[PDB]
């Protein structure tokens, strides 16, 4: 099921310079008069997750966004005794169950047209509350995916 | 910072040279659908059920040059993000590698990937370097394949080295047998991934094997339990050092070959008389299927009982052992000395991707 | 007589060596009340709608034995009305049984049913004899589970044996789903026989999937009727041939795994390479689930696309195939020369239930 | 597997008289009684392969029987133009796919006894019809035995 | 007729004097299982997976005498169906074998086997006289050794006779190394007879190995393929030439030893300064490893270039020559004029074993 809702060529590019120059820790995309996924904010390659959780969210508890990041941790191969500093990229479908149920509508059915466009993200996260979407939370996900 | 990829039949290692670890460690398959054009690595591998996988890299030689080209733009771009024609590239190869794949392996780093610089290292040379050894006798088992690997003086003896085409996959599909057997079945891709965890969480080497199965039948004290994603608890019991056991009796499996004890006695065997003694005093694990508790001292009395009487023995299990080759590789390009030793593109564009054998070997 | 019992994951059937059938054949399950203390077989099956039932036999392995000593006990005196310990025993397992479990069941016939005699025959090799052959490869289809089981010289080759756990009562459970989509609701347990009975009476397997398809949509030639029990006319249509091709794609039940084509063709090339020869020339059907009309062309059909070229493929699909595997132990059982070949209760008290695997193998 | 059918003497002498002292060219054995295998048709010396193949037959298209034959062809070994008349001994399992379910199990699970009894024999063969019986199809079986 | 049995280190060949060629050809090798009593022959080879295989003779030298008993007994009953003792033997030897072992040999004909006469000849002796020469010089190259033997007025010259432990057996070996190399993996025991097969069909000898290699570089007319008993086609490149090269070359094997033309021509050069000339103008190539096309022209071209200028150079490549030692040996026990020349159970009871040196040398 899609809504039609187009990706910005900026959405795009932002992409690019995050993942493959790493300029950018982060962005928040929103989606624009119910029409175009776009870039609402971008943070700098040293922003931490927390500011992330906070620009995710600044827009209000009913308000949905988009958020990517480049997120890193630390991962310990069994048997070894060396860890190894691990960078995923995650895509975030942040809709709070404070949230309209227009708004909710639009932006889960315009999840998947930003997943197209943006080609190589290692997991997707579906959160309605902190409970899912906390640092804990993510890297959980994350690590599922660690090839043992 | 350069980078360094160690090419591994099942696993791609990648990451920076002076890292104490790798960055990157993932499958390395190829996946297309059966019926993105196509994905790479744990992608790949999350996608199994509908896609055809294929593994570029067979028993450490490259086989599909067009899939191995995909790892590497993804190991560059998407693992470690970074623009490979701004970094010296490190690559590492398995032993008896055909000179023709050594050679089409530097002309796609130089012409596809444009690095500026670009070295291919042995990968037992580095594990054994990696131990402060020049001379020793490697035993390299990764995914995919098992080395035993003469090294005199920082010399590989291609005469004498063997290859087992078993290792950790094979060992991995035969845990599934076998507890398949107990009563769990595990039938998916996905499951597979779950004993791979099991097995490399629980499993071990027994000393004496007939001796472990005794003890197995009479009592349940080796007995192990794994609690599954779905948070069903299951036991493990003789399973736990019958799957490793496959290693020394390839019989397990099916397979009319020597265990990696003998095969080890055997490479040494086809060396000159007069380096034996020092292979025998410097026998060195490398990989992650080396990693089972129990295996150092099992290999040391399978060798003893092997080796004439007068020889001493010794098993190096070095603890960083899972990512040695890589680790070698990253201290070695980190050096500020070894930059004189990379081929340059401007040497590549003289001579050709023979170069590579005059300048890495 | 000799009693025979073939264990079936689905289905018991037992009976009188020498006779032609087996005498009883009934399910092999055992109920308990929700809320006599348990019931068995068919008895069990009438009272499902106030029953848990459990099968004792998963996928040809037993895992509870004290079920499955109520299914002997239920054989012996309630459906044979024999008493056991007067008759040699012959049983039948499946491929892959593990030793423990064969022990365990030489060790219940003789101290629970002192049996004065009894016999331990493999299902599949059994069935190949029946044939004639003692080379070949067995896709063996019952109501619980599906094997692939190579033979050679009368020996089943443990490491090229693969399992699919697909078989007849998936099958039910799928033309059950399918059926409901046409309209038709089938909701009970006792729905589910008559389910049962629709598919083994009306399905078949196409020859061409996607030509049978097309037909059944441009034409009514394809359609069948089935009278309901409350005297219900239904028409089945396509129904009648998806619900086997499950067989050969298991994607139509959400499974990743072969077909049984793929799965015998795989199952051969995990031999060597001087017997598959053999084994594509001597390919044996047996078991309920290999009785649907087509099967056996469709089997050639697909196994000659696999193999190569120059390969001479022959499936053989006896008509008392449905039985072959009881019939097998029937007649061997009724031979005066077999006596010899028995387990006596004598040679068990003296060396253990570990005597079955010098007698029998 | 096995039926405990025994067999006699007169088929282990008779082996021999065909193996050692080449006084035959093939031996049929019949299981006599469902309790012994025993000798059915011996042929001279000089009998041709397709009389094997009426003999083993000659008891109807329902029959089983063995077969044993000294089967005699030309080998030409690679490099030489020089062609070399070889001899091996094979024994035939025949059961026909028109025999009874009954005589298929019998004649099937006696096979190992004959096989154990008749020690030097090179190649094993398993026929149910001619196809598989025929002197190309056993010639092509006991050429594969044949070291390069 | 005299019964002719060429003792080879891998290879029995025999037959009936008078014939054109061997009646049984067969591996000489002895198997016992690893955990009837032994197997021999083909028989052996086919069951080589489960049996330990030995060679009683290394290198043309019986190490094994039990076991070569077997081999006799196997080709005098099994392979020629005979009673040897109605038949005169006719024995062939490697040169250099010990006189004890001429001697144990004897001793076995006439006491173990009841033989009523029997004759030893040497290998190389008989491929000569064949040739219908008396003097020259032999490369004799069998499955396990190759020699030179030089041979004046028909008797051969101990002192300048060299012996190189590299021949067929080696190859095969060899060739299975580098087709794992171009990514084909032959690891079981039957598959290395097909490698054998690819070798005996498919490879041949270049006049220029270096610029072989170069035209194998630049084009595909040098590839031919094979069809492996699967179905399965492979192609082979340069792996055709490359594999007798290591004749020429025997450090392709890792063996610090001369070729077979430096061992040609190190052995004349041992010989009296009188007779070489002789010995150039008269090389025989005899076995079947001189079978390789090219390898005549290669030899004439190699031993020209190592001879003194004046010098005739003649390479002697009979059609017949895989047989050739035992061709001579059946022609000269089928001579009625032979008969004397035996030795007779008589004359062994009056003088003992000792007596094959007077009557054979």
């Amino acid at each position: 099921m899609a809504s039609g809702v187009t990706v910005s060529d900026v959405c795009k590019t932002t992409y690019e310079e995050i993942k493959k120059d790493k300029k950018h820790r982060y962005v928040i995309f929103y989606i624009r008069d119910e029409k175009q996924i776009d870039v609402e904010t971008v943070a700098d390659r040293n922003a931490e997750y927390d500011q992330f959780l906070e620009d995710i969210q600044k827009c209000g508890p009913g308000e949905c966004r988009y958020g990517l990041f480049d997120f890193e941790y630390m991962h310990q191969c069994q048997g070894t005794s060396e860890s190894s500093k691990k960078q995923k990229l995650f895509l975030m479908s942040w809709c709070p169950d404070t949230a309209k149920v227009k708004k909710k509508m639009l932006y889960s059915s315009s999840f998947d047209a930003l997943k197209k466009s943006l080609v190589g993200v290692q997991k997707y996260i579906q959160a309605t509350d902190l409970s899912e979407a906390s640092r804990e939370a993510v890297e959980e996900k994350l690590r599922a995916t660690d090839r043992q | 910072a350069a980078l360094v990829v160690d090419n591994g039949s099942g696993m791609c290692k990648a990451g920076f040279a002076g890292d104490d670890a790798p960055r990157a460690v993932f499958p390395s398959i190829v996946g297309r659908p059966r019926h993105k054009d196509s994905y790479v690595g744990d992608e790949a591998q999350s996608k199994r059920g509908i896609l055809t996988l294929k593994y570029p890299i067979e028993h450490g030689i490259v086989t599909n040059w067009d899939d191995m080209e995909k790892i590497w733009h993804h190991t560059f771009y998407n693992e470690l993000r970074v623009a490979p024609e701004e970094h010296p590239v490190l690559l590492t190869e398995a032993p008896l590698n055909p000179k023709a794949n050594r050679e089409k392996m530097t002309q796609i780093m130089f012409e596809t990937f444009n690095t500026p610089a670009m070295y291919v290292a042995i990968q037992a040379v580095l594990s054994l370097y990696a131990s402060g050894r020049t001379t020793g006798i490697v035993l390299d088992s990764g995914d995919g394949v098992s080395h035993t690997v003469p090294i005199y003086e920082g010399y590989a003896l291609p005469h004498a080295i063997l290859r087992l085409d078993l290792a950790g996959r094979d060992l991995t599909d035969y845990l599934m047998k076998i507890l398949t057997e107990r009563g769990y079945s595990f039938t998916t891709t996905a499951e597979r991934e779950i004993v791979r965890d099991i097995k490399e969480k629980l499993c071990y080497v027994a000393l004496d094997f007939e001796q472990e199965m005794a003890t197995a039948a009479s009592s349940s004290s080796l007995e192990k339990s794994y609690e599954l994603p779905d948070g069903q608890v299951i036991t493990i019991g003789n399973e736990r050092f019958r799957c490793p056991e496959a290693l020394f009796q390839p019989s397990f499996l099916g397979m009319e070959a020597c265990g990696i004890h003998e095969t080890t006695y055997n490479s040494i065997m086809k060396c000159d008389v007069d380096i034996r003694k020092d292979l025998y005093a410097n026998t060195v694990l490398s990989g992650g299927t080396t990693m089972y508790p129990g295996i150092a001292d099992r290999m040391q009395k399978e060798i003893t009982a092997l080796a004439p009487s007068t020889m001493k023995i010794k098993i190096i299990a070095p603890p960083e052992r899972k990512y040695s080759v890589w680790i070698g590789g990253s201290i070695l390009a980190s050096l500020s000395t070894f930059q004189q030793m990379w081929i340059s593109k401007q040497e590549y564009d003289e001579s050709g991707p023979s170069i590579v054998h005059r300048k890495c070997f």
